């Protein structure tokens, strides 16, 4: 990148710092200002710092030249903001801005405008952690606090000290961001609803001003001045932005497909592998195009977003490198993995409010989809196929993983390809932080280009190209790109069996397997907005701050909530959860995953998930299939369900929590803790009453009178009262409905679980 | 000889409860601690022809095998000449082509009067320093349940002078597995089967398995 | 082009590449292999392989018949040309996820389907394991898939009506199909029909309109360029061990990328029995890739 495009970015990044620096000192001076004689006394660059001041086109335009880069930040802001912010006439009346701009409100949750119409919810600013708990949007959170203003200025100040503004720290001060103004308003005027964070705003802001600087730059059109400032209403109805995105097919087959012992240590490997993949693509691209991270709207579950310049050059940068990292994945996966590339052109007009039609919102999202499906269902051309189906190998042994023939080295009397034996070296790197891009050492992650797992105090020693620190918030001594995955691991794999046994001995030695998913994420990310306001709340930065939300929900807060559970997170990104475990700890960290999922949506988007059940040593692949087929099946309930180890047990979600564990399953508890073995013998003959009620319907209420009462004579006088309070219960549930019914089923299946001796 | 088929269709007829077990993904959640292997769709007892050929082979191991067998590939060249031997040119692919075993009576049983078609046995085990009882519960696919037996012997023109050792080979596993269990905790009483309307048919091509029936059945 | 061949299944095991798996409905190559393999061993391999040589044999991928002839879903004739809706983003993405998760419609209504239709998936089988193991040693422990189907669903193929094939099918029907034969899983009974009057005029092989291939098919280098630069397809794999009397070990038959059913194509092609054995063994590995083609409104 040139300097001048820098000195953009920083200036586009940064000229929002003022208002966290005028909530935190009170000052009555404008933001423009505060930012300004606020970055000079930590950096001496007149680019950045007048930018910072002049960002605010109506303050002193006269005084810049027509080639300033600051009337191209400036319209950029009006971009990251899908609002005309000179209609508003809020820029040149100081007494209209004194009464306008109501300062003593925190940032509101996305959520209020989503879906119905609720109560108000307020996020209070913190500091991100790792180890923190969630912060929760309540309506009590709204009056603004200049006690948590003021720590956030003192790290930015401590941070920004000694900052070198260059590329390489670019990322790092990003991630930063990330770190502290995800929970501050980037403005708070009444007339709006403050439920975009200051530093999603500020990297819109920076990615649309390195757009539209591109865009200039190839057309050959350097003033500034005229193009967005004098003619900005004209230049919005320009053809100038481009909406692209990739999508990698095969992620999950590739993660899930192996057969052999050690499936464990390949699975992690291969999903936090396929991470980085989606990663270094998304930044292989940006470097290609001379762009940054701030273009980067989503990355997750292989799928990403981009918002680039509208050029020519774009879009021979996006085909040349479509074509090489699809030659580049035929060389070393075959057919296995495929990426597919497709953009849609799009306007600046049609990212607003009172210029976007909530059509035209999502038809800059849909050609891109269309063009990615058609790329999609015709993948290679005829050189390809007519080299993949040129034979002529003479092979008798395979890879034991997933079953490649290429390149077959022997490791541990096993025959394992070099993407496996990758893998196996892999695995053991993962507890490090810090991975490496190198040219030919390490797992190929892309065209000359490997991706290495390797200890901080070896960093030095190592030649690099681009690091990546994993769940990490902290600006450390290196340079680097800044990543979050769910990766929580309590134990191997092959020990959750043994682990589900408690220090009595109770428990069965099973384990399982959790899969979960959000419903109609995709439909959240494109209408979800649009059911209020008449469509008014569909902008580019509420489905970024959605993003990031989801991001922020499923990637480092699911670790938090694995905390202190015998379970290890396979995968978790976007919406698709994966966790293998003890089945106890398995469905605690469900049970809660979705509570706290519901309490963070508000009750807007529900949760799908499937718990299957599996015996010690079964293959990982057949495990991730059946617990899919029951996610399926849950997905089936209209919805909002969990299927416990089989679709028979398929419960709306809130039913299973209220219901079925601590209503049920705690009263079975309470009761057959206190009784003898012919107590508990009679849960077998409950549940055989249970299955078979539909085929003898009267006759079994009958028979379940009759095995109630007489264990009512068997009980002890003391005992007698509790027993008949249990037997009413129990028959209320056997012939209220087949709901109850099938949901102390469950909860006898699940008690008789817990107690088993064996 | 040409090609040819043979099928020997029979009425297994369980004795004493049968234990085949193996409950992975449906039985699994029988709440018994070892649920019989059942159908998937209707819940019934089924014995997977994978049991009849391991047990019958297991059982001819011990009768036409003049060197100790001690792997299933290194079985005598009639064992693996129709049960299959992996590592060998002639003998890649067996002549007996086995079929699981669906129940037959499940009409007569309901007549009977059954509520259900496996019952649950309760057993225990007895320390020998202390006495304290532990006890456990298994499945057992009850007993007078018939399930259907069909077993296909391919005559082909290569292998043809080995009819007559290959139907005594049969024979013998047919009438071993008759005496040794079926499955199951055997040595206690279990698996117990009887082949009943013992027949076999030529089917694809024509052969005189009219002198096989006078020998199978009966003797 | 003249038989709508149905067998009836119970239990069948139709690998995927793994032992762990079990599609519902085989690819042509395990059935034409099997045939294969059951005339060589009857006796009659050669005039099997000259009626396969000639153009006027057929052979279908595996479809789905439950009181009427089912049929693969059309690869890329959801168009929008004939799907476009006023409905909210959700019905649309709900409408999309049903129409990714259907895999097999009916011939009844097919060209329903074409014209905008929403159809949904059918009770055709259950996908249940088996875990079983070797007590010799007492340490293995395997698990195989299987396909028991119900609700009265069998399979059909389309063959020509020739004395040959039908007499190596009805031997077939007691061989087995796919996976462990010799243990229980892939016995059918086999039954001979004719084809619907609804489906002869349309099951093709030449013509120049937008012709569905009903085949796992592979083009030759003369046409394959003409067939993907106008052609919505599938890829699959049809590697692994190639099973035969003539080595004592085994040996990986050449990886082969197929396309699969159902791609639409804008005109027809010519198929492909294709050697896939490895190099310097005398008998070879016979892959067969011929399209049999639906022609679409």
């Amino acid at each position: 990148m040139k300097k001048e495009k820098i000195d953009l970015f920083y200036g586009a990044l940064l000229h929002d710092i003022g208002k966290v620096i005028q909530r935190a000192t009170g000052e009555r001076k404008k933001h423009a200002l505060v930012g300004a004689d606020w970055f000079d006394e930590i950096a001496d660059n007149q680019v950045i710092s007048d930018q910072i001041r002049y960002h605010m086109a109506n303050y002193q335009s006269d005084k810049l030249g027509n080639d300033h880069l600051a009337y191209i930040t400036y319209i950029a802001d009006n971009i990251a903001s899908g609002v005309d912010r000179r209609q508003s006439n809020e820029e040149s009346d100081e007494d209209a801005s004194a009464k306008i701009w109501d300062t003593y409100t925190n940032q509101a949750d996305i959520f209020n405008v989503f879906g119905a119409q609720t109560d108000k919810r307020y996020f209070k600013p913190t500091v991100l952690n790792l180890k923190s708990k969630p912060n929760f949007a309540s309506a009590t959170y709204e009056p603004f606090s200049k006690g948590d203003y003021a720590a956030i200025a003192t790290r930015i100040k401590n941070e920004l000290a000694e900052f070198e503004f260059n590329q390489a720290q670019i990322d790092s001060l990003l991630n930063l961001f990330e770190a502290i103004l995800s929970f501050v308003p980037s403005s708070t005027n009444s007339k709006e609803i403050a439920d975009i964070s200051l530093a999603e705003h500020s990297r819109l802001t920076a990615a649309f001003a390195l757009a539209i600087y591109d865009y200039l730059e190839d057309k050959g059109r350097h003033n500034y001045k005229e193009d967005l400032f004098t003619k900005a209403s004209a230049f919005y109805e320009e053809e100038a932005f481009l909406l692209a995105s990739f999508d990698l097919s095969g992620i999950q087959d590739f993660i899930y497909n192996i057969a052999t012992s050690g499936a464990a240590k390949q699975l992690k490997a291969r999903s936090l592998y396929l991470d980085f993949m989606s990663e270094y693509i998304a930044d292989s691209l940006l470097d290609k195009l001379g762009l940054n991270r701030a273009n980067l709207l989503y990355v997750g579950g292989g799928h990403a977003y981009f918002v680039l310049a509208n050029t020519e050059k774009t879009v021979e940068t996006l085909v040349q490198f479509e074509k090489d990292f699809n030659q580049f994945l035929l060389a070393n996966f075959q057919t296995r993995l495929y990426v597919a590339f497709g953009w849609g052109s799009f306007a600046a007009k049609d990212i607003m409010s009172e210029l976007n039609s909530p059509e035209s919102y999502r038809q800059i999202y849909q050609k891109a989809s269309r063009m990615i499906s058609e790329k999609k269902i015709s993948r290679y051309d005829y050189r390809t196929l007519m080299l993949l189906n040129r034979g002529g190998k003479s092979s008798e042994r395979e890879c034991e993983i997933c079953h490649s023939v290429e390149n077959l080295v022997s490791y541990h009397d096993q025959k394992v390809c070099d993407i496996c034996r990758g893998l196996y070296q892999f695995s053991k790197e993962i507890a490090h932080d810090h991975f490496i891009i190198t040219e030919n050492e390490g797992l190929p992650i892309g065209p000359n280009a490997c991706l290495k797992g390797v200890a901080f105090e070896k960093l030095s020693q190592e030649s690099f190209s681009r690091v990546y620190v994993k769940n990490d918030y902290k600006a450390g001594t290196i340079k680097a790109t800044h990543v979050f995955v769910g990766d929580y691991q309590c134990d191997e794999i092959h020990k959750y069996a043994a682990l589900s046994k408690n220090e009595d001995g109770l428990g069965i030695k099973r384990l399982a397997v959790v899969r979960l998913d959000v419903d109609d994420l995709g439909a959240a990310f494109m209408a979800g907005f649009s059911r209020q306001g008449n469509g008014q709340y569909s902008t580019l930065s509420r489905s970024a701050t959605f993003s990031r939300s989801m991001s922020l929900f499923f990637k480092v807060y699911i670790n938090q909530f694995a905390s202190d559970k015998k379970l290890s997170i396979i995968y978790a990104g976007g919406d698709d959860v994966f966790a293998i475990g003890s089945w106890q700890d398995i469905i605690a960290f469900t049970v809660e995953l979705r509570q706290n999922f519901i309490k963070w949506t508000n009750g807007k988007l529900t949760l799908s998930a499937g718990i299957g059940l599996f015996a010690d040593k079964t293959p990982i692949s057949l495990m991730a299939h059946q617990t899919g087929e029951l996610e399926e099946a849950a997905k089936g309930n209209e919805k909002d369900s969990i299927s416990l180890f089989s679709s028979d047990y398929t419960f709306k979600f809130d039913r299973f929590i209220t219901n079925v564990y601590d209503d049920k399953l705690e009263q079975i508890r309470y009761f057959f803790n206190h009784q003898d073995e012919r107590g508990k013998n009679f849960i077998y003959k409950l549940i055989e009453l249970l299955r078979n009620y539909e085929s003898e319907e009267k006759m079994n209420v009958a028979r379940l009178a009759y095995y109630l009462t007489r264990l009512e004579e068997l009980t002890d006088k003391d005992e007698r009262d509790k027993f008949k309070q249990f037997k009413k219960l129990f028959f209320k549930w056997y012939t209220n409905n087949e709901s109850d019914r099938k949901e102390a089923e469950l909860a006898l299946l699940l008690y008789v679980y817990e107690i088993r001796k064996d | 000889m040409t090609f040819a088929k043979i099928k020997f269709s029979a009425q297994i007829r369980l004795e004493t409860g049968l234990h085949i077990g193996g409950s992975d993904a449906f039985a699994a959640i029988g709440a018994i601690d070892s649920p019989v292997i059942k159908d998937p769709i209707t819940n019934l007892p089924i014995i997977p022809g994978s049991s009849l050929k391991g047990k019958m082979r297991t059982l001819l191991a011990k009768v036409y095998n003049e060197k100790v067998a001690e792997k299933p590939s290194d079985d005598s060249d009639i064992l693996s000449r129709l049960f299959g031997n992996s590592k060998d040119k002639r003998f890649k692919m067996g002549r007996l082509i086995f079929r699981d075993a669906f129940l037959s009576n499940a009409d007569e049983l309901d007549s009977l009067g059954v509520r259900s078609y496996t019952e649950v046995k309760f057993e225990n085990t007895i320390d020998r320093i202390t006495a304290e009882a532990n006890p456990r519960q298994i499945e057992r696919a009850i007993r007078n349940s018939t399930f259907d037996f069909e077993l296909i012997y391919e005559i082909t023109d290569e292998n043809e002078n080995q009819v007559e050792e290959d139907f005594k080979v049969i024979r013998d596993g047919l009438k071993l597995l008759e005496l040794d269990y079926l499955g199951g905790s055997g040595s206690r009483g279990y698996g117990k089967v009887a082949f009943e309307n013992l027949k076999a048919t030529t089917v694809f091509g024509n052969y005189d398995v009219k002198t096989l029936n006078e020998l199978l059945t009966a003797e | 082009t003249y038989k709508l061949y149905i067998m009836t299944f119970q239990n069948a095991h139709f690998g995927s590449g793994t032992l762990d798996s079990s599609k519902l409905t085989f690819s042509a190559d395990r059935i034409f292999s099997a045939l294969v393999l059951e005339a060589l061993k009857m006796g009659k391999l050669d005039a099997f392989l000259a009626e396969a040589n000639q153009d006027k044999f057929t052979l279908t991928d595996a479809f789905p018949f439950q009181f009427g002839p089912f049929l693969p879903k059309p690869i890329g004739y959801p168009k929008h040309d004939q799907i476009d809706q006023s409905v909210d983003v959700k019905e649309v993405r709900r409408q999309a996820k049903l129409s990714k998760k259907l895999q097999f419609l009916a011939l009844e209504n097919v060209d329903d389907y074409l014209n905008g239709e929403l159809f949904e998936n059918e009770e055709h089988a259950v996908i249940d394991t088996v875990t079983k193991n070797q007590p010799h040693k007492d340490d293995n422990l395997y698990q195989v898939a299987t396909t028991r189907f119900s609700n009265d669903t069998s399979l059909y193929v389309i063959a020509n009506e020739s004395d040959l094939l039908n007499e190596l099918m009805s031997s077939l029907q007691y061989s087995g199909l796919g996976g462990k034969r010799s243990s229980g899983f892939g016995r059918f009974e086999l039954d001979i029909q004719n084809i619907p009057l609804e489906l002869s005029d349309r099951l093709t092989k030449n013509h120049s309109d937008k012709v569905m291939s009903l085949t796992t098919a592979l083009p030759v280098d003369a046409d394959l360029e003409e067939a993907m630069e106008d052609g919505h397809y599938l890829l699959t794999k049809s590697s692994g061990f190639a099973f035969s009397h003539a080595t004592n070990e085994n040996y990986r038959k050449q990886d082969l990328y197929k396309f699969a059913s159902g791609s639409t194509f804008s005109k027809t092609f010519e198929g492909q029995i294709v050697d896939v054995r490895p190099l310097d063994f005398p008998h070879a590995v016979l892959n067969y890739a011929k399209p049999l083609f639906f022609k679409l409104e």
